[PDB]
């Protein structure tokens, strides 16, 4: 589960990168690129200039935490003896413990009602008046 | 007409109509053979004979029934009501027979 | 083309007569609770049989023209041809009973069974002679008076 | 009008509902605290403000008689105390009126009265008439009723006065620790009082110190005279007895059906009482219409008869020198449906006396016999 | 009086066949020979007589005379009769007659009223069968030609146009005071007419 | 179409098979009844969660046992694929590429540092 | 064997589904004529006339030809194939419904030779014996007393 | 009528039945479905040919089979047959009567 | 044989019938009419305790019972109900509806 | 605790019925006042009548409520029997 969410997050991070980079490129580059005196804006790609190279420190700072979140659940992994045979050895008792302690409570509902049923003939006929 | 003899014998006469039922039934025997013969891929009538058997039995039945019709004669109906539902018998005398039939008692 | 419009119209009329008779029978059945009369069923079956014969007759003499005839519609075709009920109208797939018909159990020694109108010849002879035979006396015994 | 007497007499029935003390016999008292005082005694009743609670009486100074008080309460109060069950509305003051009656008459005449009584000098006779019975029938208490042939007196037994006793219907016999007989048997009485006198043939009240000698041989002295002379007394009978036409020296065929109670006895017994046993004795046997038994009484009794195949029938005149005869016939733990029937031969007059006053001491204790001899039970 | 008669003729060419057919609708078949003596008055003295069309006729049952012959039967009470004519105004049921008639113990009162006004005239003698089933005197009678007058009837030939024993259904109830009974009789007659509509038919005819 | 079935084995005569197989005081009872009922009911309803805790322990042991290896294998694949067209030209500025490679390098380094410590057991 | 369609035909590649390139589906149909005028002219379409615009020219030739007649709700196409081997003598030897991206054709024998074998075979089954008995055979207290109380039940 | 329905039954039915040997035997060279049709022909012809209870009726219950006359009512003369045994006992009982009669006078003490 | 492989061919068939439209096709070819075929089918080596681990479509189990059910063969023969069978809430049935 | 007219007040007869009216010089001559006293006695009687009519229910018939009391006594006995049986059964129970 934890593994599932961390994996899918690590993957969707790539979709996030594609959403960021190529959309900021669609925000057409007003750069000093080396074409002639025609600022390449329409055919080779105003749009908000706040992300061309300022966004490389404006909007990526919005995502630095989104890329640091991954290491959080990394610490949450259950690191222990990979041969976990100890836990099953020590829990296999429970499969019989519950039934053994249960037999009493199983017979309880019925038999505690039955200590009353042995008398229920009278305990239910008594209401005569 | 009673050419040979009267020979009405109505009490016995019943036997004829009692036995015609056999011909009436065996009509179906005379029939089924025709289908059984036409089924298989047989001599047309040299293995059938059934058409002529059929016609013979039919004409026989018709003749006997007509002879019965004419042996009877009551013009369809006359004195229409309930035949002889108008009926009275001799049960009285039959019962009072006991006077003579019984009681030779002193002996 | 127009010369067979009367043929197809006669087909339609005879078919409508079939449907009318069928509906009348369906009504008369439930009109009462039990089997009304065996004779009613007899008469109705005969009725159906006559116009079944009618369709059967109308098939043969012009079958070949139906074979040559392809789809050549008129007066309503190009419009109503959206709804795919045309397949249902033209289901040439045989129904389970049409399939379960058994050409088997007859295929045995099949390919003759014709040339048996001599049967009908003998039958005509016998029946015609019987029509002549109406002598009341002795019912073909041909013996003594009585 | 002359009949106004009868008009007033016809309503001789008291209101009898309690809670209103209107005896009005010229007494005197006052309300709240209804204490009354006469020249004689005094009576104080502290009833509740709505009913009766307590009553007492002080016999204002006599003389000794004062000790005879303290029993008047347990008889008067015992007639107004009303809680046997519950009865707030039904309490008739008839018995209380009767008991109160016999004291106003004495207090109305006192002169400086209820002091002159004889019982003090009469109990000597009762104490002595037992020592005459040194013979020992081994009865242990039956002698006290055996003494009803001669004498017996008492003070305040049932009523609030002095009286006497005589034959008490048993005389011959009983575990029965209860007092069921005390309200079913009837010793009769002889009362005592005082009344104004009219005819000067009677001695006045002779105030007494002694009537009898110092040794009982049955002597009887008398009181003397002169208390500035006074007016004498009287005494009635409880159940007046009809005496025949004697007065010396002061057809009908009715029938009924009853149910006797025989359990097991001799050959054949009586039906009416017991004493018919010993009177019916000539010997151990031989009851063949002996026709002369004694049946001892102050006046003797008479004959008897019986038929054979033995439906009895008897006859009993009174041969007290008056000789009047009557008779009765008989026909037949369970009832027996006998046939009582009486027929008389002759008739005469009877007196039915209820009260006659005496001039002195002895004139009362002299005629007891003739009274005893006049019992005619005739159970019905 | 009053009654609800009905009649209809049949040819006796079929006497035995109709007797058979009538045997049931219960009993056998009794035969009775009867004679009559019609008389006519002269003096016209009518208290309860009404001579003009109510002339008198006595009827005498020659019971043994059937097996015996010549009529001498004064001992049987000769029932005298005097009736009204054919009353019109009703066709649902048949006519209802009013025939004042009574018998008397051989009373010569007939001769007395004759001496008064009447005299015997031509009269007849008839034969009859009476198959009384229940409440309806079903009968079949015929006046086999009695040329004599209250005597033997040797000729015994045909009597009228209706030659052949004529049938008669009589329901004699002189008490017509009960219209409920009258309507009930009408209903019963219609019912038996329906039930017998097979062969026997009947309506007013000519005597 | 469809690969209509190979219905070779088909019959009812099968005895060959099955031929070889032959080789004012009742309050006391009222109260004790209530008490026993309540105790039993509570104990039963509560301690059932043992099933859930055992399920969780088994599930965790499973999810860690083999899937850790699959993650440890798939992790470096992304880094190996990261170097698509990068070369030492400091053809464009590719500052985004350089900063990316730095960031994912740090991430992979952290992942590997976690992984080596993860397998404490042997 | 022309009752229902079937798909050995999953490719939409050839070609554009319209007047210009709708016939390629038949050109690669489950059944091809292999000898028609188009099959002997445009199979040489390499470096030559290879469009419906050119195909519209062949009626000029003398042989087996095809004609589109209808284009019908949304997709009703029909090919009226004929054999015009001679001058101007066509021989129609079968049409085809191309709607539903496959071929279809039926003869009007159906309309009778299915209705017969259905109606007769159906209606001929009602002859089961319904009941059988007669004089010979053709034409076939206390609990009985509760009914007399039914009406009085409601009355009272 | 009631004995001429015979014809309008026998002929009409059981000739029109045997004349349906033609319907199956017709030549077959044209059509494949008309057999599915012709099935109905025979499967109704035979259920028409089964029309025999409505003839056995008019055969057995012809008119009466038990009682044939317009029944009259007459009287027999056979009462004499019982009258003989009756008269015998009549003439015989008088013997028992006289036998009993003797018993009355049999008693005798002193009279004569 | 005429058919080479054995085991995978054994089990590919028994676990092939996942979605019903194919079995509707087969009912059209009326192999179910064959009593020998049905008797052979009532072929359940997979469902038993042994030879069960190998199966890898563990939702073609309800189908075995829905097929042993007699009338449901011809009932599903109808195409519309065969289609109506093609629907199930995978998501809602998170824990093996049965 | 009856609120009706007092028992003694409901005097059956006039104690001084004559009221010392003996026909002489000494006689009660308040004949009109005597009639007034009689009318006062009658008014007291009518007051007692009203108090009696309003006092008691007189349940049903002087015998019917007695029958009902017998029925109620039987019912009380039966009801007590039920509680006794219940207590005895409870005692027999509660063993373990």
């Amino acid at each position: 589960d934890r593994l599932t969410q961390l994996q899918e997050a690590m993957d969707e991070l790539l979709e996030m990168f594609l959403s960021a980079f190529f959309w900021v490129e669609r925000h057409h580059d007003l750069k000093t690129f080396g074409p002639n005196d025609k600022i390449p804006d329409l055919k080779a790609d105003t749009k908000s200039p706040e992300e061309y190279k300022a966004g490389q420190l404006q909007l990526a700072r919005d995502i630095i935490v989104k890329e640091q979140q991954i290491e959080y659940l990394i610490s949450t992994l259950p690191g222990l003896d990979n041969s976990e045979r100890e836990q099953i050895q020590l829990l296999r008792e429970l499969e019989d413990d519950l039934v053994t302690a249960e037999a009493q409570r199983q017979e309880a509902l019925k038999e505690r009602d039955e200590v009353l049923g042995k008398l229920d003939a009278l305990l239910r006929g008594l209401e005569r008046p | 007409p009673v050419d040979i003899h009267k020979p009405f014998t109505p009490a016995e006469r019943i036997q004829q109509l009692g036995e015609i039922d056999n011909d009436i039934a065996s009509l179906l025997q005379h029939l089924s053979a025709a289908l059984k013969a036409l089924a298989t891929p047989d001599p047309v009538t040299a293995f059938k004979t059934a058409q002529n058997d059929f016609f013979r039995t039919i004409d026989r039945i018709d003749k006997h029934l007509t002879r019965q019709i004419y042996a009877l004669e009551e013009a369809g109906i006359i004195t229409l009501k309930s035949g002889t539902g108008s009926g009275a018998g001799t049960v009285g005398a039959g019962a009072t027979e006991e006077q003579a039939q019984q009681l030779p008692q002193p002996q | 083309a127009p010369e067979e419009l009367k043929q197809l119209e006669l087909l339609r009329n005879r078919f409508a007569q079939l449907q009318s008779s069928l509906t009348s029978l369906a009504g008369n059945l439930i009109r009462t609770e039990p089997l009304p009369t065996y004779e009613s069923l007899q008469a109705s079956a005969s009725i159906l049989q006559q116009n079944l014969r009618s369709i059967q007759e109308l098939m043969t003499e012009n079958s070949d023209i139906f074979k040559r005839i392809a789809i050549h519609p008129s007066t309503n075709f190009p419009g109503r041809t959206q709804e795919h009920m045309l397949l249902q109208l033209l289901r040439k797939k045989l129904e389970p009973e049409v399939e379960s018909w058994v050409e088997e159990a007859r295929e045995t020694a099949r390919a003759f069974n014709e040339q048996w109108a001599d049967m009908l010849e003998t039958f005509q002879h016998s029946l015609h002679h019987y029509v002549t035979v109406q002598l009341k006396k002795q019912y073909t015994v041909e013996e003594q008076e009585m | 009008e002359e009949v106004i007497h009868i008009l007033s007499k016809s309503k001789g029935l008291v209101s009898e509902a309690g809670l209103e003390r209107l005896a009005r016999s010229l007494e005197l008292e006052f309300m709240w605290k209804r204490t009354l005082i006469v020249a004689g005694s005094a009576l104080e009743l502290l009833v509740e403000f709505s009913q009766d609670v307590v009553q007492s009486v002080t016999l204002n100074f006599p003389d000794i008689v004062t000790k005879h008080a303290q029993k008047a309460g347990e008889i008067l109060f015992n007639d107004l105390r009303l809680a046997p069950g519950q009865s707030p509305l039904t309490k008739s003051l008839a018995r209380f009126a009767a008991n109160f009656e016999r004291l106003a008459v004495l207090d109305k005449l006192s002169i400086l009265e209820a002091v002159a009584d004889v019982y003090e000098s009469l109990a000597r006779l009762h104490a002595w008439e037992l020592q005459k019975l040194r013979e020992d029938p081994s009865l242990a208490g039956k002698d006290d009723e055996y003494l009803e042939n001669l004498v017996l007196c008492t003070k305040s037994g049932k009523p609030a006065m002095n009286d006497r006793g005589r034959v008490g219907l048993a005389l011959d016999y009983e575990a029965e620790v209860a007092s069921w007989i005390a309200d079913n048997e009837r010793t009769w009485s002889i009362l005592i009082g005082c009344a104004p006198l009219r005819d000067l043939s009677i001695n006045p009240v002779r105030i007494s110190d002694k009537w009898i000698g110092p040794n009982v041989k049955t002597s009887l002295p008398d009181g003397l005279h002169t208390g500035e002379p006074i007016i004498d007394w009287l005494d009635p009978e409880p159940t007046f007895i009809p005496a025949t036409d004697q007065q010396q020296q002061q057809p009908n065929a009715d029938t009924t059906t009853s149910k006797p109670t025989p359990n097991a006895k001799a050959s054949h017994k009586k039906l009416d009482d017991f004493e018919a046993f010993l009177a019916k004795h000539s010997s151990h046997s031989g009851p063949i219409s002996n026709m002369t038994p004694s049946q001892h009484q102050p006046s003797s009794d008479l004959s008897i008869d019986v038929t054979l195949r033995p439906k009895l029938q008897i006859v009993f005149p009174l041969h007290a020198t008056s000789k009047e005869e009557v008779k009765g016939k008989i026909a037949h733990e369970e009832g027996d449906q006998m046939e009582g029937v009486k027929t008389e031969g002759d008739e005469d007059g009877e007196e039915k006396k209820r009260r006659r006053p005496q001039p002195g001491d002895l004139a009362r204790a002299l005629e007891v016999l003739e009274d005893v001899g006049k019992w005619a039970e005739f159970v019905r | 009086p009053y009654e609800i008669f009905l009649a209809g003729v049949v040819s006796d060419n079929k006497a035995r066949a109709v007797l058979g057919g009538f045997t049931e609708m219960i009993r056998g078949f009794p035969t009775i020979k009867e004679l009559l003596k019609e008389r006519g008055p002269q003096e016209l003295h009518n208290i309860l007589v009404r001579q003009p069309d109510a002339i008198l006729g006595p009827a005498q049952a020659g019971a043994e005379a059937a097996p015996h012959g010549t009529v001498s039967g004064g001992k049987p009470h000769i029932l005298r009769w005097s009736d009204i004519p054919d009353p019109p105004n009703q066709r649902i049921p048949p006519f209802i007659t009013q025939r004042k008639i009574i018998e008397i113990p051989d009373q010569r009162a007939p001769r007395i009223l004759a001496a008064s006004k009447f005299r015997n005239k031509s009269d007849l003698v008839e034969e009859s069968y009476h198959w009384w089933f229940n409440d309806v005197e079903y009968s079949m009678v015929r006046t086999l030609d009695p040329s004599p007058q209250t005597t033997d009837q040797v000729p015994s030939l045909a009597g009228l146009e209706p030659i052949g024993d004529f049938w008669l259904l009589y329901v004699r109830m002189r008490v017509e005071a009960t219209p409920d009974r009258m309507q009930q009789a009408h209903n019963q007659l219609q019912q038996i007419r329906d039930q017998l509509l097979g062969v026997f038919e009947f309506k007013v005819w000519d005597r | 179409l469809w690969p209509d079935p190979p219905a070779f084995w088909k019959p009812e005569n099968i005895e060959r098979y099955n031929a070889l197989k032959q080789t004012r005081l009742a309050p006391a009872s009222e109260t004790t009844s209530d008490s026993k009922h309540f105790d039993r009911g509570f104990e039963l309803k509560k301690l059932a969660k043992s099933l859930l805790v055992n399920y969780l322990e088994l599930m965790g042991i499973m999810s860690i046992n083999p899937a850790h290896a699959s993650e440890k294998v798939q992790d470096i694949k992304t880094i190996v694929l990261n170097f698509h067209h990068i070369l030492n030209e400091y053809i464009q500025l590719m500052q985004d590429h350089l900063d990316a490679k730095r960031n994912e390098t740090a991430a992979v380094r952290a992942v590997v540092d976690k992984a080596k410590r993860l397998i404490e057991g042997l | 064997l022309d009752e229902i369609q079937w798909h050995t035909n999953p490719a939409v590649v050839g070609g554009s589904i319209h007047d210009n390139s709708v016939l390629f589906y038949f050109r690669e149909s489950p059944f091809y004529d292999k000898t028609s005028n188009n099959e002997v002219l445009y199979q040489q379409g390499l470096h030559n006339q290879t469009m419906m615009q050119f195909l519209e020219t062949l009626r000029e030739m003398s042989g087996l030809e095809f004609v589109v007649a209808q284009e019908t709700g949304t997709g009703v196409w029909v090919i009226n194939k004929q054999t015009r081997r001679k001058e101007d003598e066509i021989s129609v030897h079968g049409t085809y419904f191309l709607v539903g991206e496959n071929v279809y054709m039926a003869a009007p024998t159906l309309a009778d030779i299915i209705s017969m074998r259905l109606a007769s075979a159906s209606s001929s089954i009602s002859r089961l014996l319904p009941i059988a008995a007669s004089v010979q055979s053709w034409s076939p207290p206390d609990p009985r007393w509760l009914e007399e109380t039914l009406m009085i039940h409601e009355f009272f | 009528e009631r004995k001429n329905i015979l014809i309008a039954s026998i002929m009409t039915s059981y000739r029109d039945l045997i004349t349906h040997a033609t319907s199956p035997i017709t030549s077959a060279t044209a059509s494949p479905g008309h057999a599915g049709y012709s099935s109905m022909a025979l499967s109704t012809a035979i259920h028409a040919a089964v029309k025999y209870t409505e003839d056995l009726l008019s055969l057995t219950r012809t008119l009466r089979e038990a009682l044939w006359v317009v029944g009259p009512l007459t009287g027999p003369g056979e009462k004499d047959a019982q009258a003989e045994e009756g008269m015998a006992k009549d003439a015989e009982v008088v013997w028992d009567v006289l036998n009993e009669m003797r018993d009355r006078e049999r008693e005798r003490m002193m009279a004569a | 044989h005429g058919g080479h492989t054995r085991f995978e061919l054994e089990l590919e068939f028994v676990q092939a019938l996942s979605n019903p439209e194919y079995v509707n096709w087969l009912a059209s070819r009326k192999y179910l009419m064959n009593p020998a075929f049905v008797a052979y089918l009532d072929l359940q080596y997979w469902s038993r305790p042994p030879y069960l681990k190998y199966l890898t479509y563990p939702t073609a189990l309800r189908m075995l019972q829905l097929l042993q059910s007699e009338r449901f063969r011809q009932e599903i023969l109808v195409p519309d109900v065969a289609w109506q069978l093609r629907l199930e809430g995978m998501k809602a049935a998170v824990l093996w509806h049965k | 605790a009856i609120i009706k007219k007092l028992r003694a007040a409901q005097q059956q007869q006039a104690a001084n019925p004559s009221s010392q009216a003996a026909a002489g010089g000494p006689g009660t001559t308040g004949a009109p006042g005597s009639q007034p006293s009689s009318s006062g006695p009658n008014a007291t009687a009518a007051g007692g009548a009203i108090g009696t009519t309003s006092l008691p229910s007189s349940a049903t018939t002087g015998p019917t409520p007695s029958n009902a009391l017998h029925s109620v006594k039987e019912l009380p006995a039966t009801t007590d029997p039920i509680k006794h049986k219940l207590q005895r059964a409870r005692a027999a129970v509660r063993l373990l």
